[PDB]
């Protein structure tokens, strides 16, 4: 019965994760389609770029499906954003994703939304670090499949990230570390941990990558052990 | 790769093959070569393979 | 118009008279924003003009209606009936009101009977203002060609052919009667001056100055109609060229450059034109100097600049008519009789000012 | 800026709003969603004007000419006046054609084709498509570039054209050397292989092409362009050269993770399409998981010998301790080997045929009748405990199949079909003995000729049965539910149901649902809704494809959007019906299953990736009925 | 199976106008240049014309022609037979 | 200065690895694209390519040499070096090779590199660099003649024994003296005997029987 408690927290990292990977110079464009994953969630979507005067401005829209299997839980949902990054340095987020999900532990499908924004500053120390100090508050509707509850999770936290590049390489290394609470949860998993993030990706050429990962959400209720991963990527 | 350390590429310049013309019965000529792959010969000499200083 | 600068400030005046809007009359169905060379003509205090559709409806001058509503369609069912896309412009003369249209016909229609009409066709399609003088009604064509069209039945006609690039910018320098010269602008941005008799004097001056790839006669064509004071013709090019040539010569010119589509009008002592980036300015005639300048309308289409009641009369995209002072260039008064802009030629004549609209509504204004 | 009018000035007895169909740029948009280049470009502008004029010659008029084509530009730079200033004549007949000229007494061959009936009316395209003809009889006897030239003679006074051919053909032209370069990293063996064009023999300049193509459809290339290019002699001979620039063939993808509870994910795979640079095609892939472990090494070798017979096969393991949802948990330790040879009989149709040999060693398996046959046939025990199911298992098969592809596009058919027809039967050495068949086809035909409006039929029928006394494996059974098959349901929730015998669970853990099962705490008859597959199967598919959603003209041929109507069954032609009060039999046909919905297929950087929304009318027979379904990588 | 085309293509008639008394030079004219020679000791020039179509087997039209050293007569030997 | 990162250019060259000269040679080239030091350090970059195993950068390099300054007192060392960097190119040097070294591949690099070698030799028979150039022309021809048996090789297994023959005799008038022309000899006895005429396959059947291998 944490489940769907666990899909929804995975569900609300991979929401703004998106435009993360993009200001951390991995983002694709068009047709991007990204896998995220027993989890496994698969996001394309469309955006493009504008260069105005104040303001660059960005808008997307974007289709998803998410899947975890133990019992299972499943959703579909279509989501759309804004983002912009303005000549201060200021840069706000704002996605939102209309969410339908079916469940099977019998059947169940329920409706759902969450929409949720972060904001921050590219503050650069250096041109090739920088320092992002965000906040971020996510806030949904989830109808009880279970006592009907809305939640309202947030987050601060401050992400620090280096890459070092050379002729043709580039490794860009990431963490951030963030302070996550739970305002509001009637009715499953709490947040009240911390999560240590550290993250590398790669590229050296063309067509040869060596992403890594090591995402831990401890220090807190129903801590989430080390999720740990590497992704190699060669040719010849 | 995994090359040497004196020449880059694998060197199999050493193993190379002993050339030796081809012989026929009289009634059957050797076709003329044609173009330049004849093999000149050397008057000079000098140090060979990885004994050689390649530095500039 | 300008894709750099859009949306430019907005003139303020507060009004010192508060002008008449009167019968919004929807001729045709419309031009939509398909640019087109239109305008109402009146005689006997009856305008007669039209729209796009192919539909003539007259109008009065004091209270539209009366209107003789002339579907032409002639000539345009070649396999299926079309409108015949009305572009040439309205102009009433000997009862028989010559209008242009994109299927290469120049209609001519009859005052007293709308239905009693003839059809002569051009070579290449209509689009500059069928001014018709010396017994011969003058189109410049989009091909470039200039075709006279005899006033009644349209037997009589002769073929001049003029350069044109056939790449070039658009709107259409029409024929203008000057001591029975048909001035007429290039499509190449060669001026030439036709004697109206059988296709005589064929020469052309080039007034173009423009250099540049794609811009040498490609974006600096004459769009404007030459207008002929003291003898002395001035056309405007796109691209600045302020040509004036006597008319007892021509080949002789002498330059000061600013630019124009749409054409001026010389009226008084200066030179009306709406600038190269849309500024109303008035010069001297002989002179170059600036008299006074306008650059506040600074960037919507702007219409031709018509001398009504004292007052000079351009009209935006937004539907805002502008009464611009002649004596220190600065505006009186602004008003929008319609929501929707102009596109089309106003008509300063009859003591009237008749201005049509997008939707295709033709204004009479008093002021 | 886009478009205002195309104005055709001049026609004699014709419209405008036809011709602007035919045009790549129009000036209006008279549907929804349907907007292609509106963007003016110089040239597809060009283009138009070429169309206009075949087209005009295709009626008959033989003094179509085009005068001048006026680009005006409106002075607000927010539109684009077309005006094509257009003569005509009269319609003109074709009486008869001469050909003069060299055929080298090849006359009664030339001249028995461009042959036209008296009274047909002038075709410009018919001029073309004969003048081909020409080239095509001509390339064959090895003048590979003859001079076909055609120009009318124009008769005014009955009305009437003849034609004039200038076939002027050449001395034969022979290849000396067919010279591989840019070859960095395959053999020559491999661009050879591919090849119709063989050295030393006369030349075909559609040979040469015919070459040119295949080393395309290799795909283990980049860009491959020809050159013709004569040797210093003669003009008679002749080195046909392939510049290739190579690709990135091969790639070793590794990825780790720990993950939680103690859990590990490894999947790799290893893949060289060009392998050892012999353009043969090798790899080795698998996953180890606690919940599935599957490993595969392939061997494939395609043109293997003169004729292009293949040599392909795999060495595999399947493993693992349960079945997850909509099927049975057991646990399977299984492995094998396959060797397929493969036969090209035509360019369109090939023919396969292997031997495939797989162990099954199974355990741990619940009740269900598709077993219960299975190790009745044996003569080993059907029991109410899983572990008294346990059995190991040598199954050697022949395997067969054939293949018809005609696909036009490929990655997005519009024309074209493809027949994919996969089928196994026993041979001695074996310990089960088993017959099946099955087959798959998709026909896409086009119902205008912008591509955009597409029916495509599909289909899938299997039959599949016990041999001799032996029954049909429970493991080499029919599904259905998904994507390709009858999407809306479930993946595999289609065909027979795990009707429960009273399971005594030897490790009953804390609630461990086996259904209905003594250790549960039932002790009765009841279906499930995990399906066991039947032996049998049928899906039928009517998809009509809409034109894309987008204005943009970046997704037109990219993406697809389709409405469908799915129905399907699968059923066991053998069967224990008499096993459940109010069991739905499937001994014979059970009641079709249907569903219809709208679907978005969109190509993406991680395979096709393909969503779908669709309702089952009702849950037939206990079937799961999904709202929404997504999958990966499912094809076109 | 792909089709083996291979071998100089020779017509029948154009085969017949070979006659003894043709110079060399001639003779790669009217046939074009032969791609194919004894490289062993004087030339002669072998028109082979082999077709396998790959559903049929061989039609082998050798047609040897030596020049010897001279180079101004044909020593006609025609062998229309397959292999 | 430009002195210093010349002197930790040599201290990275000699004590160092050929993998870390780069930064030093191409510091050096940041102040001056040719000018002052001319190619100078252009040619020690060269040397620091080819060691580094990026082999196209070093062909260029010695390309910039050659026009920049006609001629040298090192062109010995040029028409050597321009060899060697062709040569790692035909093995396995590189991304993308697959350990093959099995002369299938490009007839071009090997050409360019017998190219170069060969005017080497007959360029300047009294360098060092001569007889170790003469030992890999004499590999290099191996290779090209192994190009033509491949071939040849191929089309006895697609049947077309015309570009057999034309193959075989391509090999006798090119490589008159390599081993892999002998080993192609029964060959060309097999596909003379499948045309009409078995005359010239025994013809060239007395060839195997002279001597041969």
């Amino acid at each position: 019965f944490s489940v769907d408690y666990k899909a929804f927290l995975n569900e609300v990292n991979n929401l703004n994760k998106r435009m993360g990977d993009l200001r951390d110079i991995n983002g694709e464009a068009g047709a991007w389609a990204r896998i995220m994953s027993n989890y496994t969630h698969v996001q394309v979507g469309v955006d493009k770029k504008h260069e105005l005067d104040g303001l660059d401005l960005f808008t997307g829209f974007t289709v998803t499906h998410t899947d975890s299997s133990a019992g299972k839980t499943k959703s579909v949902g279509a989501g759309l954003y804004a983002s912009a990054m303005f000549d201060s340095g200021a840069y706000i987020d704002l996605i939102g994703k209309y969410v339908h999900h079916d469940n099977e532990y019998r059947d169940y499908s329920t409706h759902s939304w969450y929409a949720g924004a972060e904001a921050g500053y590219r503050y650069h120390v250096t041109e090739d670090a920088w320092i992002e100090p965000q906040a971020e508050l996510v806030y949904g509707s989830v109808s009880g499949k279970d006592k009907d509850y809305n939640p309202l999770i947030g987050r601060t936290g401050v992400d620090v990230g280096k890459s070092f590049s050379g002729k043709d390489w580039k490794v860009t290394a990431r963490a951030g570390l963030g302070y996550q609470f739970d305002l509001l949860a009637n009715g499953g998993e709490k947040d009240s941990r911390m999560l240590m993030s550290v993250g590398l990706n790669a590229e050296i050429r063309d067509n040869v990558r060596f992403g890594l990962e090591f995402e831990k959400s401890a220090f807190g209720k129903y801590n989430v052990d080390n999720a740990v991963c590497a992704n190699f990527r060669y040719s010849f | 790769s995994r090359y040497k350390r004196q020449v880059s590429g694998d060197e199999a310049y050493l193993e190379a093959a002993p050339l030796a013309e081809l012989h026929a019965p009289a009634g059957m000529i050797l076709p003329v070569t044609s173009g330049d792959y004849a093999i000149p010969v050397t008057n000079g000499s000098g140090a060979v393979g990885k004994a050689l200083d390649i530095r500039p | 118009e300008e894709d750099v600068v859009k949306m430019s400030p907005l003139p303020t005046v507060e009004n010192q008279f508060t002008p008449t809007t009167a019968w919004s009359t929807s001729v045709g169905s419309g031009i939509g924003n398909f640019y087109s060379n239109l305008h109402p003509a009146l005689a006997d205090n009856v305008v007669y003009a039209a729209d796009r559709a192919g539909l003539v409806k007259a109008l009065n001058a004091d209270d539209g209606k009366e209107i003789w509503s002339v579907s032409l369609a002639e000539k345009d069912g070649w396999f299926s009936k079309e409108p015949a896309l009305l572009s040439g412009g309205v102009t009433v003369s000997g009862g028989h009101v010559y209008i242009g249209s994109e299927k290469a016909q120049v209609y001519a229609l009859n005052t007293s009977d709308g239905t009693v009409a003839w059809q002569t066709k051009v070579a290449g399609e209509a689009l500059s203002r069928p001014v018709v003088s010396d017994g011969l009604v003058l189109i410049h064509t989009s091909n470039g060609q200039l075709q006279a069209l005899n006033e009644a039945d349209g037997a009589v006609k002769w073929t001049v052919n003029l350069d044109m690039p056939s790449l070039s910018l658009r709107g259409e320098s029409a024929p203008t009667t000057a001591f029975g010269a048909a001035v007429v602008g290039g499509d190449n941005g060669r001026v030439s001056a036709v004697l109206m008799e059988q296709g005589q004097m064929i020469w052309q001056q080039r007034i173009s100055q423009a250099t540049g790839s794609t811009e040498i006669d490609r974006l600096s064509d004459v769009d404007t109609t030459p207008v002929v004071v003291n003898g002395v013709v001035f056309a405007l090019a796109y691209n600045g060229n302020l040509t004036a040539l006597d008319l007892r010569s021509g080949q002789i010119m002498w330059k000061r450059e600013l630019g124009s589509v749409n054409d001026f009008i010389v009226d008084g002592n200066r030179i009306y034109l709406v600038d190269q980036n849309d500024r109303v300015m008035a010069l001297t005639i002989d002179g170059g100097v600036t008299l006074w300048t306008q650059s506040d309308l600074l960037h919507r289409l702007l219409t031709s600049p018509v001398l009504y009641n004292g007052n000079l009369v351009v009209g935006d995209s937004e539907g805002y008519l502008h009464w611009i002072n002649v004596e220190d260039g600065r505006f009186v008064a602004q008003q929008k009789v319609d929501s929707s802009g102009f596109q089309t030629e106003p008509v300063a004549a009859d003591g009237k000012l008749l201005i049509q609209a997008k939707d295709g509504t033709v204004y009479s204004i008093t002021r | 800026a886009e478009i205002q009018q195309i104005n055709i000035v001049g026609n004699h007895a014709f419209t405008t709003d036809e011709l602007i169909s035919h045009f790549q740029l129009r000036d209006e948009v008279p549907w929804w969603n349907v907007v292609g280049d509106r963007k003016y470009q110089k040239q597809k502008l060009a283009g138009d004007l070429e169309t206009l004029r075949s087209y005009y010659l295709d009626r008959g008029y033989a003094r179509f000419n085009i005068d001048s084509t006026q680009v005006s530009l409106t002075p607000d730079k927010k539109g684009i006046y077309v005006t094509v200033n257009i003569t005509e004549g009269d319609q003109y007949k074709l009486s008869g054609v001469e050909v003069s000229g060299n055929l080298a007494g090849h006359s009664a061959e030339i001249e028995q084709l461009t042959k036209i009936e008296p009274g047909e009316l002038y075709n410009g395209t018919k001029v073309t498509k004969m003048e081909d003809d020409i080239k095509k009889l001509l390339g064959r006897y090895g003048y590979a570039y003859p001079r076909v030239q055609s120009m009318p003679e124009i008769n005014d006074a009955d009305k009437t054209v003849k034609l004039r051919v200038n076939v002027d053909a050449g001395n034969r032209f022979y290849v000396r050397k067919i010279r591989f370069e840019g070859n960095d990293t395959s053999k020559d063996a491999v661009l050879r292989r591919e090849m119709r064009q063989m050295e030393g023999a006369w030349l075909g300049s559609d040979l040469v092409d015919q070459g040119k193509e295949r080393l395309n459809r290799l795909g283990f290339f980049e860009t491959v362009d020809t050159d013709t290019q004569r040797v210093p002699g003669s003009p008679d001979q002749v080195d046909v050269v392939y510049k290739v620039k190579e690709r990135n063939t091969g790639s070793f993808n590794f990825g780790i993770c720990y993950g939680t509870e103690s859990g590990v994910s490894f999947q790799a795979g290893v893949q060289q399409d060009n392998w050892l640079g012999t353009g043969y095609a090798v790899g080795i892939n698998g996953t180890k998981n606690d919940y599935q472990t599957y490993a595969e090494l392939s061997v494939t070798n395609p043109y293997f010998t003169v004729d292009g017979v293949s040599l392909g096969g795999r060495l595999f393991y399947n493993d693992f301790q349960a079945d997850d949802a909509d099927l049975s948990d057991y646990t399977n330790k299984s492995y094998g080997t396959d060797v397929t040879l493969g036969f090209p009989i035509n360019e369109y149709n090939s023919l396969r045929a292997g031997l495939g040999y797989v162990h099954n060693s199974l355990s741990n398996m619940q009740p269900q009748v598709a077993m219960w046959r299975y190790l009745y046939s044996m003569g080993e025990h059907p029991s109410t405990s899983d572990q008294d199911n346990s059995f190991k298992t040598d199954d050697f098969t022949f395997n067969y199949g054939w293949t018809y592809n005609k696909l036009d596009r490929g990655y997005f058919p519009t024309d074209g079909s493809r027949v994919n027809l996969t089928g196994k039967v026993t041979i001695p050495g074996s310990d089960n003995e088993y017959y099946k068949v099955t087959l798959d086809t998709a026909t896409y035909v086009p119902i205008d000729d912008d591509h955009k409006w597409v029916v495509l039929g599909r289909t899938r029928w299997g039959y599949g049965d016990g041999l001799g006394g032996k029954e049909m494996p429970f493991y080499e059974n029919f599904y259905a539910g998904g994507s390709s098959t009858v999407r809306g349901f479930q993946s595999n929730t289609i065909g027979p149901k795990a009707v429960y015998f009273p399971h005594q669970a030897s490790n009953y853990d804390p609630d461990y649902d086996y259904e209905c099962a003594t250790q549960d705490g039932a002790k009765d008859l009841c279906k499930s809704d995990d399906a066991v597959g039947g032996n049998a199967m049928a899906v039928a598919s009517l998809e009509f494809i809409t034109p894309t959603p987008f204005i943009s003209d970046k997704y037109a041929n990219s993406v697809r959007t389709s409405f469908f109507w799915d129905m399907g069954t699968v059923w066991d032609t053998n069967w224990d019906s008499s096993q459940y009060s109010g069991y739905p039999d499937y001994s014979d046909p059970s009641n079709i299953r249907m569903s219809a919905g709208i679907a978005l297929q969109w190509m993406s950087p991680l395979g096709p990736l393909v969503f779908s929304y669709a309702q089952p009318f009702k849950k037939y027979d206990g079937d799961k009925a999904e709202q929404f379904q997504f999958n990966i990588g499912k094809t076109w | 199976r792909p089709d083996i085309n291979q071998g100089n293509y020779l017509t029948a008639n154009d085969v017949s106008k070979i006659r003894v008394g043709m110079t060399q030079q001639q003779v790669a004219y009217a046939l074009g240049t032969p791609l194919m020679s004894d490289p062993f000791g004087t030339n002669t020039w072998f028109y082979v014309f082999r077709q396998q179509p790959g559903h049929e087997g061989v039609t082998q039209q050798t047609l040897t022609l030596t020049f010897n050293s001279s180079g101004v007569l044909t020593n006609i030997d025609n062998k229309p037979a397959l292999s | 200065p430009p002195n210093e990162i010349y002197a930790t250019a040599q201290q990275k060259l000699q004590d160092g690895n050929w993998r870390q000269a780069i930064t030093q040679l191409e510091a050096l080239d940041n102040r001056y694209p040719f000018g002052p030091y001319s190619q100078q350090v252009q040619l020690d970059l060269i040397y620091a390519y080819y060691k580094n195993a990026d082999l196209p950068l070093a062909q260029a390099a010695i390309d910039r040499f050659i026009r920049l300054n006609p001629t040298h007192p090192n062109i010995d060392y040029v028409m050597y070096m321009r060899g060697l960097t062709n040569m790692a190119l035909d093995d396995s040097a590189l991304q993308g090779f697959f350990g093959v070294d099995r002369s299938d591949r490009d007839p071009q690099h090997a050409r360019a590199a017998f190219s170069d070698f060969s005017k080497l030799v007959r360029g300047y028979p009294n360098s060092q660099y001569t007889t170790d150039a003469t030992k890999r022309l004499v590999f290099l021809k191996d290779r090209l003649a192994k190009y033509e048996y491949s071939v040849a090789e191929y089309y006895t297994e697609r049947g077309a024994w015309v570009a057999v023959v034309n193959r075989v005799e391509g090999m006798l008038r090119d490589y008159p003296d390599t081993q892999a022309t002998r080993d192609a000899l029964p060959l060309m006895e097999n596909a003379y005997r499948q045309m009409q005429m078995n005359a010239q396959a025994e013809k060239v059947a007395k060839i195997i029987a002279a001597n041969s291998s």
